[PDB]
């Protein structure tokens, strides 16, 4: 099954090493052999090669029609295996899309790869499920049905099943402001007359709520500051303030 | 720094900054606003029903509409008598004419709502519509303008609101190169307001002018003569590529049956005077002679078919498309709209509205830190790239510069524009006047008027004064206009005009309370007596009136209407 | 199939649209002794076809 | 250059650099916090050209 | 990667030996600032799986003769890199000013 982790690996481990083929197992039989169990095959550096390759091809024309000048191609994939990021680099020499190499965990080799029919152009949550063939130089050959998505790459073959999580790289791409915001924030025009402040002092403001509302000839003109961090008020409701006054200091939460 | 993607992921993910995430919390404030909106739409959505099947509302529970009680029996009697004749008294001709499963617009509706005051003080003229019904229709794979003359002849065929509606339809069709279909039923002319409707310009002659200027540009037009069209109404059957005369009740006259009397009054049958004469007469007038209403409508459809526009429309507007909905529920559009009748202007937002209307809830901001008052950027509306100008606050010189720059880019790359009107908001500070604010306002208006891009405006609310000149206005050729219920179109000041005109009007220093009762209350009554419901649409000021919730569908109709253009 | 214009009037001459293997066509076929009205109808048809 | 001609030197930010403080100048369409952000906005602007 | 060739076996190129350490120091100082010193901006900008041309390359190869008789000005490129790039399904010209301001 692909898509959700299962205990199928556990059950097989419960069947191979434990000598319960004899037939005598107690009610607490599971308790003592917990050290022996909960064990899965080690992801060999080769598995990353087929898994990494599938994500590209099963997403775009990477390595397809590629061309540079007096040089050679290069494209890299980052895997977040366990709690340690993993980098795999793939490149070609010659005029061959077929001849491909790899270098993961300081291990280098060569292989060729032949794909199958292109499927799932819509690349939805299910993404693309295609069979792959890989001829490594040593001499082997492999077949791998890879349903790859942005979240993970799942490879199923004679090795078994392994899903490799892709290193997540997302963090409010845009709104990344570390500015101190010391003074001159949400300054109001000359008329002043601040009132009806609906924000608590020392509370985080990342979304642009109405920090202060000042009225200038029936002009609420809400400031709507979007500077991240807690906002500290130096004014009180009903207090007439001068032009460009420091009504509050919007500073990073420290 | 430990960050090396290829732009996508950062893009093509459900986490791009392009989108918008204003999620409401449904608090009292939301309720106060959301509820009112609901209080501002129910009847809007209702009067429509009442004028539809006008004057015959069997429920008799139309108290949600402030419309006065009318004699239902008289209207039902008239409709029974008319339907006994053999012709369908309704808009039924239209939905019979348009292909099933297709769209419709109803361009101008509630036209002539309680417009004229009769001799009876408590009675207005019962013009449930403008006398016609106008909407964009898609016939046989061809987009067309549909104009149908209603059988309401009790007040008279055409009014200053009827000819204006017809001429607006003709101008729209000519601009957009949509062929017209006219359904003709007339009582002749109105010999009471004839000075107001016959002479001068932009009158009944301009209809004849347009029906020839169109055929110069080879934009074929079709008319169906269901009943009499006298008093200059007989030229449309004569000025027509194809015309249809029903076998029995279809009549065309240049001189009335009473007119032969008192001038060689050898009266003969109304058939021989110019009506449908199916006897192989010498006259080659009228292309189609159809025995029944269905036969006539069918021949109209068949003639519409042989125009070769199907290929061109199918190529220009893709028929098979995948709808992309916004990320947030369109029912929430009424909530972000504030309440009404509030002494001081309430607060307002735009991001939420655009995030609710556009495709995928996304936006492409230009400079927003600078000239924080005005909002401009690209978008997506059902597979088509759009530019939006939505106003928020009091305009500055820099806001005008940013608007001019945006309009420059949009004209450069041929991107349509959408307008969301708001307050005037011209600062009056002396330093601002000394900073050449008038020059920058001129900079904005010059670009607005000079743009050859198709332009549509929709009223958000509070469009009062000369500020609309900065964004857009009816006098700046918007190919369509639509309105929300909470709209006020008035003098340069909605609330301040009260304060200013209080000072300078023959007021003694004393009697202050009686004076403010006579001045401020009176000017408030004057400047909010006008509103979305009456002063607009009924007078074909901003002819379209819509709901805030269904705005994107309407704007998508408009944009598909403006791509057959040359 | 055929798309008749006025056939009760100027019954001599025949004019209307058609279809010939996926292409819209106009046909003028003559039947009888021409009148003035037949000439008018022909002129009107040719006007539409050119338009 | 400000020195030796009214040399009231101030910060290089105020002399014309990236001034993200809502200055009066409407110069420069995009203000991006990072290299990736700037490249991404460049790509996004390139997108809306209809080519 | 002008002036930084860690292999130090570039005898196949008749180029004279240059101070690799100085160029590496300059690149380290520049990258510490927070901006990518390379043509990296380009291949980040162009869609993956697409083509590139590099219109003019080796520009300003050993062009100017300095005051030092055995030394030429170290213009590894013309100061810019130019190539045809396909961005977001749109073909575009890409011109990038290199951070070489030493000359
Ligand atoms: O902050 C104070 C300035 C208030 C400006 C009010 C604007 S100026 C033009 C327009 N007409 C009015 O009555 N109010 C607005």
């Amino acid at each position: 099954v692909a898509g959700i982790n299962t205990n199928i690996e556990f059950l097989k481990r419960c069947c191979e090493t434990p000598e319960f083929a004899r037939g005598g197992v107690t009610t607490n039989f599971i308790s003592e052999h917990e050290s022996q169990l909960l064990k899965s095959p080690v992801v060999t550096p080769e598995v990353a090669a087929m898994a990494a390759t599938a994500w590209l091809l099963n997403r775009c024309d990477n390595w397809r029609g590629a061309f540079r000048l007096n040089s050679d191609t290069n494209a890299t994939v980052h895997f977040y295996i366990d709690d340690h990021p993993v980098e795999v680099r793939l490149h070609t020499e010659g005029a061959n899309y077929h001849k491909i190499f790899f270098s993961v965990w300081d291990h280098d080799g060569s292989f060729e790869v032949c794909s199958g029919p292109v499927t799932s152009k819509h690349r939805d949550q299910k993404s693309i499920v295609n069979d792959f063939t890989f001829l490594f130089e040593n001499g082997m050959h492999h077949t791998v049905l890879a349903v790859a998505t942005e979240g993970d790459v799942t490879v199923i073959g004679s090795f078994g099943l392994h899903q490799l999580r892709l290193l997540p790289l997302t963090d409010g791409f845009g709104d990344s402001s570390t500015a101190g915001g010391t003074s001159t924030k949400i300054v109001s025009p000359m008329p002043g007359k601040v009132s009806k402040l609906l924000v608590k002092s020392g509370d985080l403001v990342e979304k642009g709520q109405v920090l202060v509302i000042v009225e200038a000839m029936k002009m609420e003109h809400p400031v709507r500051a979007l500077q991240d961090g807690r906002v500290s008020f130096l004014v009180k409701e009903g207090e007439v303030v001068g032009g460009d006054h420091v009504l509050a200091t919007v500073a990073e939460e420290e | 720094y430990a960050h090396h993607p290829i732009d996508y992921e950062r893009s093509t993910s459900k986490s791009p900054n392009i989108l918008r995430l204003p999620a409401n919390t449904s608090d009292p404030t939301y309720q106060e606003n959301m509820a009112r909106m609901e209080g501002l739409v129910e009847q809007l959505r209702a009067r429509v029903r009442y004028v539809q099947a006008g004057g015959v509302v069997p429920e008799e529970e139309a108290a949600k509409a402030g419309v006065s009680i009318s004699s239902i029996e008289a209207d039902d009697r008239v409709r029974k008598l008319h339907l006994s004749r053999g012709k369908m008294l309704a808009r039924d001709r239209i939905e019979r004419l348009i292909d099933p499963g297709t769209r419709f617009l109803e361009l101008s509706q509630l036209a002539g709502w309680d417009l004229y005051w009769d001799d009876k003080k408590k009675e207005y003229e019962r013009c449930y519509s403008g006398g016609i019904v106008t909407g964009i229709g898609l016939v046989n794979g061809v987009r067309c303008m549909l104009v149908a003359n209603d059988a309401t002849v009790k007040g008279g065929t055409y009014y200053p609101i009827t000819v204006k509606k017809h001429l607006r339809a003709q101008k729209i069709a000519e601009q957009n190169h949509l062929p017209c279909i006219y359904l003709v039923d007339s009582g002749g002319a109105n010999l009471s307001r004839q000075d107001d409707v016959f002479p001068d310009e932009q009158h009944f002659g301009r209809i004849f002018y347009n029906e020839a200027q169109m055929s110069i540009k080879s934009i074929s037009q079709i008319a169906v003569v269901m009943g009499s069209c006298t008093a200059g109404g007989a030229y449309v059957p004569a000025m027509a590529d194809e015309n249809i005369i029903v076998a029995r009740n279809g009549t065309i006259f240049l001189g009335g049956p009473p007119l032969v009397l008192a001038a060689t009054g050898e009266k003969v049958s109304s058939e021989e005077l110019g009506g449908a004469d199916v006897h192989c007469r010498i006259s080659g007038v009228g292309d189609h002679y159809a025995t029944d209403d269905l036969h006539a409508l069918y021949l109209a459809r068949r003639a519409v078919a042989n125009l070769n526009l199907k290929e061109h429309n199918e190529a220009r507007n893709p028929t098979d498309v995948k709808p992309v909905p916004p990320l947030y529920d369109p029912r929430e559009l009424g909530g972000f709209i504030p309440d009404m009748l509030s002494d001081v202007v309430k607060s307002f937002d735009v991001r939420a509205i655009i995030a609710r209307i556009v495709d995928g809830s996304r936006f492409d901001e230009f400079k927003a830190l600078y000239g924080n008052t005005l909002v401009c950027g690209f978008a997506r509306i059902e597979g088509m790239q759009v530019g939006i100008i939505a106003n928020q606050g009091i305009l500055y010189s820099e806001s005008a510069l940013k608007g001019a720059h945006f309009i420059g880019l949009c004209t450069q790359r041929n991107v349509p524009l959408l307008f969301l009107q708001n307050i005037t908001g011209f600062m009056v500070g002396k330093k601002y006047e000394e900073g050449g604010i008038a020059r920058n306002g001129a900079r904005l208006v010059m670009a607005v008027s000079s743009a050859p891009v198709p332009k549509v405006t929709v009223l958000i609310g509070g469009s009062y004064g000369a500020g609309n000149y900065g964004m857009c206005g009816r006098a700046f050729e918007p190919r369509f206009l639509f309105m929300w219920p909470n709209a006020r179109i008035s003098v340069m000041g909605g609330t301040q005009a009260a304060t200013v005109l209080t000072l300078t009007n023959r007021n003694l220093k004393n009697a202050s309370e009686a004076e403010i009762a006579a001045f401020k209350d009176k000017v408030k009554k004057k400047y909010e007596k006008e509103g979305s419901c009456y002063y607009s649409t009924a007078r074909l000021w901003d002819d379209g009136v819509i709901a805030p919730e269904d705005t994107r569908v309407v704007v998508a109709e408009a944009l598909r209407a403006t791509r057959l253009a040359p």
